[PDB]
C-alpha cells in the first residue's frame, strides 16, 4: 500500500475479483492519506456460482 | 438401382476424440443397420373418428451389427474390451516342479512352445534325466510333460527344468475401456456391375460378443456378432447436410 | 484367421483359495463364452433430435457353458455337489 505518487503520475491499480468469499460482499477499504479526509472505497455486491451440469433429458424436464 | 453389397470394414479407434490409425477389420459376413424412432402422436376429434392426424418424431436411434469370422489379436481387443500384450521369446533356467511326482502325473509349465526341454536331477553332482523317460504331449504347445517312468534308484524329487518358449500374444478380459470406433465400409454393388459404395459411421459405441463356440459342430467357420449404437458426433456443423451419424455415397 | 477349435478342457478345484490338482473332465463335446455388459446412456437435447449422445457401461459379467458326455464319477462329484 505504501506507494509515492509522482507529480502528474496516474497509476491505475488492477483490482482483480476472485470466485471465492462469502455470499455477500460487504467491503469498505480505506485509502487514508496525511491532511486528508479519508476516502473509503466501498465495495459492494454478491458472489453466486453456477450450475454447470448438464442434465440427462430422456425423461421429459418439467417446468 | 438395385443392392447386393460385398467388400471390406475399416475401424479407427476414438481416444478422446482425435482420430486413430484406421485398420483393416479382416473378414466380415454380416453387417446390418437399424433405425430405431419413437413419435408422439395428436388427436383430433372433429370428425367422430378420433383419428390419427398429425405425428411428430421424437426419439432417433441407430443400431449396428457386424459379424466377423477373425479371431485376430487386433480384433479380441476391439471386441473382448482387452489390450493385446507381446511376450518375446525367451529361456528358462531354474523352474522348479511339483514334488512327490510319480509315473502317470502330468505337469505344466508357465511357458508354451517349449523345446529343448531339459530336466536336471537335484544333487551336489547334477545328473540330466534321460529323455526316454518323459514325453511331450502335444508336440510341448503346452509345455505338458507327461513321466513315462523313473529309474529304479528313485533320483532325487524336487527337479529343475530348463527349456525355451516362443513369442505369444495375450488378451485379456474386460481390461479396456468402452472403445469408441468409426467405421468406414467398402461395398461393391454386383448388381450394376461392381459400382463403388460408400458408408461411413462417424461414432459407434460396440457392445461386447455375445457367443464365442470355442468347439464348434459343423460344416460352418466360427462367428462372431458384435452389436452396436451409432452416437451424435457434435463436432460436425449441424447445418451440415453430410449429418452427424452417418452418410452414403454413390458415384453416378 | 479362422477358427474352427477342438481338443481338450481341465478344470482345477478351488479350496479356500488354494489352487488344486488339474484333471481332464474327458470328453466335451460344446464351449460357449457369453458376455453381457449394462450401460447407461446419456442424451443432449440440442439438436432436436432426441438422440443417443453417450453411454458408459456399468455392469460387467460372464458366462460359460459346457456340454460333457462323460458320466465318471469325478465328474459326477463335479456337477452333482457330490
Amino acid at each position: 500500500p505504501p506507494l509515492g505518487f509522482a507529480a502528474l503520475e496516474e497509476r491505475t491499480w488492477t483490482v482483480s475479483i476472485g470466485t471465492d468469499g462469502p455470499p455477500v460482499v460487504n467491503a469498505r477499504i480505506v485509502w487514508r492519506l496525511q491532511g486528508e479526509p479519508n476516502l473509503v472505497l466501498v465495495i459492494t455486491g454478491n458472489r453466486i456460482i453456477a450450475w454447470t451440469f448438464a442434465p440427462d433429458w430422456g425423461d421429459s424436464i418439467v417446468e | 438401382t438395385y443392392f447386393y453389397g460385398q467388400g471390406e470394414i475399416d475401424a479407427a479407434p476414438i481416444v478422446n476424440g482425435v482420430l486413430g490409425k484406421w485398420r483393416w477389420i479382416q473378414d466380415v459376413s454380416a453387417m446390418s443397420i437399424q433405425l430405431a424412432v419413437e413419435k408422439v402422436e395428436h388427436k383430433e376429434s372433429y370428425s367422430g373418428q378420433k383419428a390419427l392426424v398429425r405425428s411428430f418424431p421424437i426419439g432417433k436411434t441407430a443400431t449396428v451389427n457386424i459379424t466377423l469370422h477373425s479371431i485376430g489379436p487386433d480384433n479380441l481387443a476391439l471386441t473382448l474390451y482387452g489390450k493385446v500384450v507381446a511376450k518375446a521369446a525367451g529361456s528358462v533356467t531354474g523352474e522348479v516342479l511339483p514334488a512327490d511326482l510319480v509315473a502317470g502325473d502330468v505337469i505344466r509349465l508357465a511357458n508354451f512352445g517349449v523345446s529343448e526341454l531339459v530336466i536336471t536331477d537335484s544333487a551336489s553332482s547334477p545328473a540330466p534325466l534321460d529323455p526316454q523317460y518323459y514325453a511331450l504331449r502335444a508336440d510341448g504347445a503346452y509345455g505338458e510333460v507327461q513321466l513315462l517312468g523313473l529309474p529304479t534308484p528313485a533320483p532325487t524329487q524336487p527337479f529343475k527344468a530348463a527349456y525355451e518358449y516362443a513369442a505369444t500374444k495375450q488378451v485379456g478380459m474386460f481390461t479396456a475401456p468402452q472403445p469408441t470406433v468409426a467405421l468406414r465400409y467398402k461395398g461393391i454393388n454386383l448388381a450394376e456391375g461392381g459400382a463403388p459404395v460408400i458408408v461411413e459411421l462417424y461414432k459407434v459405441a460396440t457392445d461386447p460378443l455375445q457367443e464365442l463356440a470355442l468347439i464348434s459342430d459343423g460344416n460352418t467357420v466360427a462367428g462372431m456378432q458384435i452389436s452396436g449404437g451409432i452416437l451424435l458426433d457434435t463436432s460436425k456443423p449441424d447445418t451440415g447436410d453430410l449429418g452427424r451419424f452417418g452418410r452414403i455415397i454413390q458415384l453416378g
